[PDB]
Formats: structure tokens, C-alpha cells, sequence
């Protein structure tokens, strides 16, 4: 009963969540038109916090899908699992993208936000708990980017307690899939840093750089990306719907990660990955997990952590282990690397164990960690904006829309400041 | 010093009131601004009796949404006021929960400090009754030997010198 | 006739309370239930056609811990009044749980304790456990210490709590939670006994011969101790120590009440087929620096009067022995006042198994609670964390933004200053 | 207690409360229990 | 507490704003626009528009 609401936004999120359903509805044993037919009564036991029950044995989620077009609501329409969304949660626009921060967050933001709002509010007060709030888009876009963070500080009006958690995707360093993304992210930055709670950045490149290295994917789909994404997004929760030895939640997650209100962006990983032939070469155990988890490679974002300092990490196990093992391992990845991990914050890594792991795998963690590393992105998007800037070139899709001048020398201010406040803290 | 300090985050939170609309809230909306462009570019034709009937077809339009958004704008501000306001209430709940305790530590330690005196006084008191009994009843007991009476047993002597 | 609370808070708590009840349940004879297939009543209240109801409160601020127990077997046994559980857990915030959410539940929680004692005509103590770390069984432990101080008053207030270990640790903001607990404990505790994890795990697996423990093998061992503390109350002996007996001759203070536990013999199934364990060796094995339960190293101080309890078919002639080869131990040191040193007590009932088990049916043992001034190495650990923290300020603003006022921070660090003056201070030459 | 000589002022010294520094536990060795070996980095290899 | 609701500059200082204000009320007595100097017009222009929606 720690019900968690869950909101898709733009063409990136969409997708994503659609496969994130899929996963979950597996873990649980629903099927796609919603009936359960399960193997387990533990799966029963707080199904509550993701679905909502219809009278007749049929499961619906707690999901709101958001767009300006149609166009990517159609697939997810046709999609294996799409019977399972309620259709009244669908609501959409009827204008082009235009993949413009300012008209997303202005120009038709405004017309949709107001039924958006509504149709939270529905889920938020349907049930008998709320804990937060959860999002899913991407940075460099126009729908997700700005419509996003739009929706991100009316839920901070409405319910200042509740832990808004989103999932982002940054834009890639060597080659990026829009023009206009310095703009687009350095604005959303500014909204990010003072509404959210937690922030996790993922990167495409790593993501591609995962598949090849480990997985031995010779051709990898968006397919894979979101399967890898989606495995993240429901081990956080995991906590919440089983039991296990040391529960953590996400506010236990905020408490021990956050040092300070403004350094509160992570990066993620998870581990095992099944290599395709070769994982019978390896032998599974707990320190083989700590060996992926805190290997450099395994990290979705591509900031390298040894070019940086930690400040917290954490740490999540799941299945039937012994307690000592995790305790010793944290203990011994701390102690044999001393010069990456602060000195005025003893034990930086935290650790948690579920005992009741995915389908096929044995055990399974997940890794979140925090570091000065982050300053990487943001020196990256700062000299395009800047540069661009100089030159004002793109601006005038912006201004015409009704944005002015002072929104980019504000958004650039705080976005430098976050920067320096990562310099400062490594003295 | 209490009472001080939140008298002062009180006029803090209150100081900086903006005397117009803020930035955010200040924007149109696309039926506006279209409307405005077809306006500017029927005037620049020669085809100005088409061009002010959008002027004052998009001002009634203007004219609407940004009271609109004020009335967000007054909400919002209402709503961060209630949210700084019961966060003072929860202030002083502390401050009265952390000084009933320092009143209970010296409550119970005066009374204990008290209690060892008050049973040791209480014990000589009823030692001393006792003790005035015999006296007592060996002076009512030569009183009554006044007339006839029988000698007694005689105490220790010799103990010690 | 006579009778103990036992009070469960925090996850740490509770599951603890799960092997203790498992262990006491098989002692007695009483299946899960609470039904029959003596001292039975110093533990539980009976009702009509021989139904047992054990005398506990389970307390925790999120449910998922005492649910378990809800839908586990010992569903039965327990009243469902006693079984409380919150709506969202403390996160490991002391200010979340004794200030904003503690006081949600606290008037709950004080009802039913109180309407508990009311069948407990002789009760004579209360027993409570916690895990200084966690929010739940800081924050809300010292708010519940509170009120009890002034709800019952003279009444022994025992505890059994988990001590943040040396090196091993989970979460990052332990060292701020347990000074904050440490003022409220200090003054309000009848007496508190210190245990912690790692000292714990490296004798599971020294002593008794285990790859990899888990929780659950250490929860059972303190359930030995605990069973072997109030063992004089329920079956018959020889020597017999009431509450009030190890309160004055253990603390010869106020605010140096503190002891330290031990236990012998934890040994293997394999190995107990060559080691005896009769008396003299078991009373030499609690000595070692192996065998003590709080990492900190007797050696370091010195001895204050210290208690042993026997279960077995123990003589008082063998312990009189055994206390005098003590004594020549010139690796042992004692305080030159408290000549005497010691009080022992004998009993006549061995140690209970569990199916499962880790341990040996060994029909003698011996349990050993002790005064020290080698505890002061635990705080000074304690003190320099969270010095470290405190001077750039890492983690004020959760605190702060959950209503605790700033100044707290240096009195509680002030207050435990003194308890360490305190110790150092007695264990000074006479 | 209406005397004028008291109405003037009523002075008092600089705090009793101690300015003391705070004690230092005298029990400061702990090679005994921090005991894993550090190391600058193994696992984690340089950049 | 939000820098939405919290007051802000429509330029880099209030005392540009004072400046901006005083040629703007220059313009409203009747001055033609090219009096303005080349460097000033921007805030002139983003004040303007600020004012008549106010
Ligand atoms: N011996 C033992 N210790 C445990 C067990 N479970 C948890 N702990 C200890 O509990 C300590 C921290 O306390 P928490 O787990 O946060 O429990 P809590 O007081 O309820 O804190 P919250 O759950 O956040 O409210 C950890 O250091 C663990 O070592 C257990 O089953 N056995
Ligand atoms: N992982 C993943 N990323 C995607 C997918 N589709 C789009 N993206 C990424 O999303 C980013 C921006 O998406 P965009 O179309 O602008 O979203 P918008 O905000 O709704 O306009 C691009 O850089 C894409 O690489 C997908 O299916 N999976
Ligand atoms: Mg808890």
C-alpha cells in the first residue's frame, strides 16, 4: 500500500513504458488482457502498487500516456500489451511536436496540462496510499523535455511530500539525434534542479556500448535499449511488492544518497547480463555480481566514475543470500579502492537484499551510484550552448514562440552553478 | 529566541512580492499569436478591412487567457504560503517536545534528590518514638514503685574503660 | 507471580523476537498455535481450554516486516491488538520518526503496553531491543523510553539493542542516528546491554563452524542469552538472581550501567565429540577476547564486578573452583575496589535445540554479563565519525527540514563527552 | 527587597556554563578493529 | 520559495530597469522611436511588451 504513479511522456517514454509493462505484468503473471493466471501467492500480495483492480478478476495500471500527436500512441494501440492501459488515460494534442522546447512548454503545454492534471488526479486519489510520482522522457526533445518538466512542477504545487522520481535520457557526446538539444536541455535543467527529488541519467551510447561488449548483440534493437532500461526501473520499486531481509525504499534512498539538495543526479546499472553462449564459462555468485556492478563498463551513462570521485553508492540484491556476504563485499570494494571514494563520508556505500529474484536469473542487483563525474555532461552541453548562443543562429524558432532572452542567460547561470558546486565539493 | 527567529523567516518569506505578473505566467498561447501573424500579413496586402477584423478577433482572445493565468499565478502563491506555514507549526512542535523533556530530567532528579532526605528523616523519626517508649516506660515503672514495690534486674557493668 | 514485557521495535527488533519466540515456545512444550499436545505464565497469559498468548508487542512503521508474522505460522499464537504496524517507515531518519510520524503512533502503541500490564499482576521489568541505526528503532525507541520512564517509574528498564559496528555498516547516515539515541538511553535506561554485528558474525563462524551466515543464525543466538537471563525466574536452582539482584551488583553508578554479555559453550555437532565443556573449561572460554559479542577488546581496561549463570547440572563447589582459577588470570584485570568481584547462580535446566539448529546439545552451560571500561573504545569510533560528518555538514538538511532544531547536535555530542569522562574517570587509579 | 541602592544593576559574570574544551576519550588505539588492508585501487582500475 | 513566484530583474539590474522605464516614458510624451540608442532597444522592447500585458 505505497502505491506509485506512473506517467509517460513523449516518444521516448512511450516506448519505454511500454516495455516496462511488459515486464512487470510477467514478474506478476498477468496477462495481457489483464487476467491473472499466476504461479504464485506472493505475487498477490501488493499487486496494489502498480495496478488498479476492475470488478470481474481484470488488472489495469495506474498509467497516463501524454503526447502532442497521436503517432506514437497508435503503435503502443497495436502493441502487444496495449489492451492492458484504460483508454480514457489516453490524451493527446492534435499539433505537430515541432520538437521546440519553448512551444511544447508554452504554445500547447498550457492546453493540455489542465485535462493532464485531471486525469493524475484520478489515480492519485483513487487509492488508499500514494509515496511518489513516476516519470519517464527524454532531454533533447521538445514534447518530453518541456512538457515534462511542466507537469514536474505542478506535481511539486499540488503534492509537496511526495518523492517525484523520474527517468531521463541524456543527450550522447559523439553523435546526437537532434540539432536544437543544447537548447533544449540546458532549459530543462533548470526546472529539473529545484522541482524533482531524484534525477537517473542514461545514455544511448552506453547503452549501444553495453550490448556489443557484453551481450554479444551483433544487431541491437530499440528493443534491448528499453528491455536493459526497464530492468533498473523495476528493481527500485522492488523493495516495495516483496519481502526481504533489509527493506529500502525510495525515501531511504533519498536520506542516504543526497548530501546536499542540489547534487541529487545518478547514474544506474544492473547486473548479471546473460552473455548469448558464453555465461556457461562463468560462474555466478555474490562477488561475481560486485565485480559487474562496480566495473566501470557496466555504467548506462558515459561518464567514466575514475575521472571523478564518489560521494554515495548503493547497492540492491535480490534472492536468497547470506547477509555477511553483501556486508563484506561493500566493505572490501571501499577499502581496496580508497583514492575514488571521499574521506569525510565513512561507509559510502549502502547496501539491501531482497530475497525473491526475476524470472530465470538466480540473483540480480542493481547499481546506483553518485559522483563528481556528472560535471563531464554538463562542461559537454555547456560549450555547445554557449558557442550556438554567440552566434544566436537557432533562437528564432524560440523567440517567436514568446520566449525571451533572459530564460537562456538564466538557464545557463544556474546550470554553471551546478557545475561549480561539483568542483567545490571535492576539497 | 524562538519566537524571534520565526517572526524573521516570516518577513523574509513576504519581502520579495512581485508587483506584476511573473515571467512564466506571462505567455499567449498559439491561437493568439497565429491569428496575429494572418493580422500582420493581410496588412501588409491591401486588404486592410480583413486584417482588423483579426486585431479584434485575437484581442478578445488575448484578453481572456492572460486573466487566466493570473488566477494560477494567485493560486500558486497561496498554495506555497500554506505548505511554509505548517512546516512553522512543526517547528514549534519540536520546541515544546524537546523542552517538556529538559523539564522532565530536572523534575525527576530534584524529587530524587529530595526523596533521600525525606525517608532518612521519616527513619530517625520513628527511631526516636521507640526509643522515648522505653525511657518512658522505665520512669512510669519507678514512678510506680513509689509506693510498695521490687527491685529489678541490674544492667552490664564493667564493660570497658 | 512474576512477570517481563518484551517489547519489539524496528525491523532489527522484531525479526529478533521471531527466534526468541520460536525458542521459548519449544522450551516450554506449547505448539505454534498456542495450544498443549509450570513457569509457562511468566511468559504468557492462558486462556480457557488451554490457549497460550504470549506477552509482546511487535511495532514497526511499515508493514511488510509484521506481516510476515501475520501470515506466517505464528499468526495464531499472537493477539491481533498486539501486532501494530505504521503506513511509511522513518527512512533512517531519526527527526521522521520521533518527531513527524513517531507521534502518529505512539499514544497507540502506549494503550496496549499499558493494557497488557494490567493481566500482569507481578510483573517486575521490561524488556526491549533495538537497533541504534535505524530510524524506527532510534528515533521512535527514544520517544518510547520517555514515556515509559514517567508511565510506570521504578520499574527495571532492560535492553537489548545492536551497536553500529567498527567496520562493517549499511547505512550511511548510522553515525548520526545513534548519538542522537544515545542521550535519551543514558538517562531513562534501567540498564542496556550492547551487541553488535560483526563480533557476532566472525564467532558464527569461528566457534560455531559456518561458511556463510545470514540473520537469521545470529537472531538465535541472542535468543540464548535472553532465555538464559530469565531462566532463574521460571525452573529451579540452586542460586537464583531476581531483576533487582544484577541491578545492584553489576553498576556501581548511574551512568556506568552499561555491561557487556558472553556465552559458552557455542560449539559444533563435530566438535563437541572431542571438547568436554566441563565446568572449568567453559568458565576459562567467556574470558577470551574471541568470545565477546561487542568487538572491543577487554584487555584494553579493566573489570568491574561481573555476573555468571550456569543451566546444567552445575555444583556450587565447581563454580567456587572455577571463580578461583579466574582470579590467578594476571591477563585479567580487576578494579581494587570490588575485592569480592563476583556473583554466580546455578540452575538445573540445560539449554533448549531448535530443528534447523546451529548448535550442540551440550548439557552444561554458562552465560557470563560483565562491567568494563573497554566499552570506551566503542564510543570513541562513534564520536570521530561523526565529526567528520558534522564539520562540513553532510547530511543537516534532512534533518533539519523534518522539524529537529540545530542545537541538538552539539548537546547530544556534549552529552556523550561526559559519558565518556564518566568512564574514563572510575577506571582512573583508586 | 525595595532598597535603591539595588535598583541600579545586577551584573553577572562571564558564563559559568564551561568554555571547557571538549574531554578526549583517552581510549584512541584502533589498529585492533579497523583492520582491512587499504589499498589506493585494485579492482577499479586507473583511467 | 519557487524562483517562479519569487520576484526577478527583466534585465541584468534593477537600475537598467530605471533607465529603460525613464526612456519608455519618454516614448509615451511623444518621442519617435529612433531617438532610441541602438544598444538600448532590446530592453526597451521587452519592457514594452511586459508593460502592456500589464
Ligand atoms: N542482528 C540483526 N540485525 C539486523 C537484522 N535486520 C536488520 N538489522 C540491523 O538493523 C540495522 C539498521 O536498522 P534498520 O534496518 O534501519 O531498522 P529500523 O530501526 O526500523 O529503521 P527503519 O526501517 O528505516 O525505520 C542494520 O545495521 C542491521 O545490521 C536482523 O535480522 N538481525
Ligand atoms: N532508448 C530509446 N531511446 C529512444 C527511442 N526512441 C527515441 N529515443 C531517443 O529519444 C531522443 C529524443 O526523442 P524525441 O523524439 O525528441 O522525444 P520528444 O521529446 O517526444 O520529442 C532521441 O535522441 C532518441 O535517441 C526508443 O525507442 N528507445
Ligand atoms: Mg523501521
Amino acid at each position: 500500500v505505497r502505491e506509485i504513479v506512473h506517467i509517460q511522456a513523449g516518444q521516448c517514454g512511450n516506448q519505454i513504458g511500454a516495455k516496462f509493462w511488459e515486464v512487470i505484468s510477467d514478474e506478476h503473471g498477468i496477462d495481457p488482457t489483464g487476467s491473472y493466471h499466476g504461479d504464485s501467492d506472493l505475487q498477490l500480495e501488493r499487486i496494489n502498487v502498480y495496478y488498479n483492480e476492475a470488478t470481474g478478476g481484470k488488472y489495469v495500471p495506474r498509467a497516463i500516456l501524454v503526447d502532442l500527436e497521436p503517432g506514437t500512441m497508435d503503435s503502443v494501440r497495436a502493441g502487444q500489451f496495449g489492451q492492458l492501459f484504460r483508454p480514457d488515460n489516453f490524451v493527446f494534442g492534435q499539433s505537430g511536436a515541432g520538437n521546440n522546447w519553448a512551444k511544447g512548454y508554452y504554445t500547447e503545454g498550457q492546453e493540455l496540462c489542465e485535462s493532464i492534471l485531471d486525469v493524475i488526479r484520478k489515480e492519485a486519489e483513487s487509492c488508499d496510499c500514494l509515496q511518489g510520482f513516476q516519470l519517464v522522457h527524454s532531454l533533447g526533445g521538445g514534447t518530453g523535455a518541456g512538457l515534462g518538466t511542466l507537469l514536474l512542477n505542478k506535481l511539486r504545487e499540488e503534492y509537496p511530500d511526495r518523492i517525484l522520481s523520474t527517468y531521463s535520457i541524456v543527450p550522447s557526446p559523439k553523435v546526437s539525434d537532434t540539432v536544437v538539444e543544447p537548447y533544449n536541455c540546458t532549459l530543462s535543467v533548470h526546472q529539473l534542479v529545484e522541482s524533482a527529488d531524484e534525477v537517473f541519467c542514461i545514455d544511448n551510447e552506453a547503452l549501444y556500448d553495453i550490448c556489443f561488449r557484453t551481450l554479444k548483440l551483433t544487431t541491437p534493437t530499440y528493443g534491448d535499449l528499453n528491455h536493459l532500461v526497464s530492468m533498473v526501473m523495476s528493481g527500485t520499486t522492488c523493495a516495495l511488492r516483496f519481502p526481504g531481509q533489509l527493506n529500502s525504499d525510495l525515501r531511504k534512498l533519498a536520506v542516504n544518497l543526497v548530501p546536499f539538495p542540489r547534487l541529487h543526479f545518478f547514474i544506474v546499472g544492473f547486473a548479471p547480463l546473460t552473455s548469448r553462449g558464453s555465461q556457461q564459462y562463468r560462474a555466478l555468485t555474490v562477488p561475481e555480481l560486485t565485480s559487474q556492478l562496480f566495473d566501470n563498463k557496466n555504467m548506462m551513462a558515459a561518464c567514466d566514475p575514475r575521472r571523478g570521485v564518489y560521494l554515495t553508492a548503493s547497492a540492491h540484491f535480490r534472492g536468497r543470500m547470506s547477509s555477511k556476504e553483501v556486508d563484506e563485499q561493500m566493505l572490501n570494494i571501499q577499502a581496496r579502492n580508497t583514492s575514488y571514494f571521499v574521506e569525510w563520508i565513512p561507509s559510502n556505500v549502502k547496501s539491501a537484499i531482497c530475497d525473491i529474484p526475476p524470472r530465470g536469473l538466480k540473483m540480480a542487483a542493481t547499481f546506483i551510484g553518485n559522483t563528481t563525474a556528472f560535471r563531464e555532461l554538463f562542461t559537454r552541453v555547456d560549450s555547445q550552448f554557449q558557442k550556438m548562443y554567440a552566434r544566436r543562429a537557432f533562437i528564432h524558432w524560440y523567440v517567436n514562440e514568446g520566449l525571451e532572452t533572459v530564460e537562456f542567460d538564466e538557464a545557463r547561470s544556474n546550470m554553471t552553478d551546478l557545475i561549480q558546486e561539483y568542483e567545490m565539493y571535492e576539497t | 529566541e524562538l519566537e524571534e527567529k520565526i517572526a524573521a523567516e516570516s518577513l523574509e518569506y513576504g519581502s520579495h512580492v512581485p508587483k506584476s505578473l511573473p515571467l512564466e505566467y506571462s505567455k499567449f498561447s498559439a491561437n493568439a499569436l497565429n491569428l496575429r501573424e494572418r493580422q500582420r500579413k493581410a496588412a501588409r496586402l491591401r486588404m486592410y478591412d480583413d486584417a482588423d477584423n483579426f486585431s479584434k478577433q485575437a484581442l478578445a482572445l488575448e484578453k481572456k487567457q492572460l486573466q487566466a493565468q493570473n488566477e494560477k499565478f494567485v493560486r500558486a502563491f497561496n498554495l506555497n504560503r500554506k505548505y511554509l506555514d505548517k512546516k512553522m507549526v512543526e517547528q514549534r512542535e519540536c520546541f515544546r517536545e524537546i523542552w517538556r523533556r529538559k523539564k522532565d530530567k530536572v523534575s525527576r532528579d530534584t524529587t530524587a534528590e529530595l526523596r533521600q532526605s525525606k525517608k532518612a528523616i521519616e527513619n530517625l523519626e520513628k527511631e526516636l518514638a521507640e526509643a522515648q517508649a522505653s525511657v518512658a516506660k522505665e520512669m512510669r515503672r519507678i514512678k510506680l514503685n513509689e509506693r510498695i514495690g521490687t527491685a529489678p534486674v541490674n544492667a552490664r557493668p564493667g564493660a570497658l574503660y | 507471580m512474576r512477570e517481563v514485557i518484551s517489547i519489539h521495535v524496528g525491523q532489527a527488533g522484531v525479526q529478533i523476537g521471531n527466534g526468541c519466540w520460536e525458542l521459548y515456545c519449544l522450551e516450554h512444550g506449547i505448539q505454534p498455535d498456542g495450544q498443549l499436545p509450570d513457569a509457562f505464565n511468566t511468559f504468557f497469559s492462558e486462556t480457557g481450554a488451554g490457549k497460550h498468548v504470549p506477552r509482546a508487542v511487535f511495532v514497526d512503521l511499515e508493514p511488510t516486516v509484521v506481516d510476515e508474522v501475520r501470515t506466517g505460522t505464528y499468526r495464531q499464537l499472537f493477539h491481533p491488538e498486539q501486532l501494530i504496524s505504521g503506513k511509511e517507515d522513518a527512512a533512517n531518519n531519526y527527526a521522521r520518526g520521533h518527531y513527524t510520524v513517531g507521534k502518529e503512533i505512539i499514544d497507540l502503541t502506549l494503550d496496549r503496553i499499558r493494557k497488557l500490564a494490567d493481566q500482569c499482576t507481578g510483573l517486575q521489568g521490561f524488556l526491549i531491543f533495538h537497533s541504534f541505526g535505524g530510524g524506527t528503532g532510534a528515533g521512535f525507541g527514544s520517544l518510547l523510553l520517555e514515556r515509559l520512564s514517567v508511565d510506570y517509574g521504578k520499574k527495571s528498564k532492560l535492553e537489548f539493542t545492536v551497536y553500529p559496528s567498527p567496520q562493517v555498516s549499511t547505512a550511511i547516515v548510522e553515525p548520526y542516528n545513534s548519538i542522537l539515541a544515545t542521550h535519551s538511553m543514558i538517562d531513562h535506561s534501567d540498564c542496556a546491554f550492547m551487541v553488535d554485528n560483526e563480533a557476532l558474525y566472525d564467532l558464527c563462524r569461528r566457534a560455531l563452524d559456518i561458511e556463510r551466515p545470514t540473520y537469521t543464525n545470529l537472531n538465535r543466538l541472542i535468543g540464548q542469552v535472553v532465555s538464559s537471563l530469565t531462566a532463574s525466574l521460571r525452573f529451579d536452582g540452586a542460586l537464583n538472581v531476581d531483576f533487582t539482584e544484577f541491578q545492584t551488583n553489576l553498576v556501581p553508578y548511574a551512568r556506568i550501567h552499561f555491561p557487556i554479555c558472553s556465552y559458552a559453550p557455542v560449539i559444533s555437532a563435530e566438535k563437541a565429540y572431542h571438547e568436554q565443556l566441563s565446568v572449568a573449561e567453559i568458565t576459562n572460554s567467556l574470558f577470551e577476547p574471541a568470545n565477546m559479542m561487542v568487538k572491543c577488546d577487554p584487555r584494553h581496561g579493566k573489570y568491574m564486578a561481573c555476573t555468571l549463570l550456569y543451566r546444567g547440572d552445575v555444583v556450587p563447589k565447581d563454580v567456587s573452583a572455577a571463580v578461583a582459577t579466574i582470579k590467578t588470570k594476571r591477563t585479567i584485570q580487576f578494579v581494587d575496589w570490588c575485592p569480592t568481584g563476583f556473583k554466580m547462580g546455578i540452575n538445573y535446566q540445560p539449554p533448549t535445540v531448535v530443528p534447523g539448529g546451529d548448535l550442540a546439545k551440550v548439557q552444561r552451560a554458562v552465560c557470563m554479563l560483565a562491567n568494563t571500561t573497554a566499552i570506551a573504545e566503542a564510543w570513541s569510533r562513534l564520536d570521530h565519525k561523526f565529526d567528520l560528518m558534522y564539520a562540513k555538514r553532510a547530511f543537516v538538511h534532512w534533518y533539519v527540514g523534518e522539524g529537529m532544531e540545530e542545537a541538538e547536535f552539539p548537546e547530544a555530542r556534549e552529552d556523550l563527552a561526559l559519558l565518556e569522562k564518566d568512564y574514563d574517570e572510575v577506571a582512573a587509579e583508586s | 527587597d525595595e532598597e535603591e541602592c539595588i535598583y541600579n544593576l545586577i551584573p553577572k559574570p562571564p558564563p559559568v556554563i564551561v568554555k571547557e574544551p571538549l574531554h578526549k576519550s583517552k581510549f584512541q588505539d584502533q589498529k585492533q578493529f579497523y583492520t582491512a588492508k587499504k589499498l589506493s585501487h585494485a579492482t577499479m582500475g586507473l583511467p | 520559495m519557487r524562483r517562479a513566484l519569487r520576484a526577478r530583474s527583466l534585465t541584468g539590474s534593477f537600475q537598467t530597469d530605471r533607465d529603460c522605464d525613464d526612456i519608455v516614458e519618454s516614448l509615451m510624451r511623444g518621442a519617435k522611436c529612433d531617438t532610441i540608442p541602438p544598444n538600448m532597444t532590446q530592453n526597451v522592447i521587452t519592457i514594452l511588451t511586459a508593460r502592456r500585458k500589464d
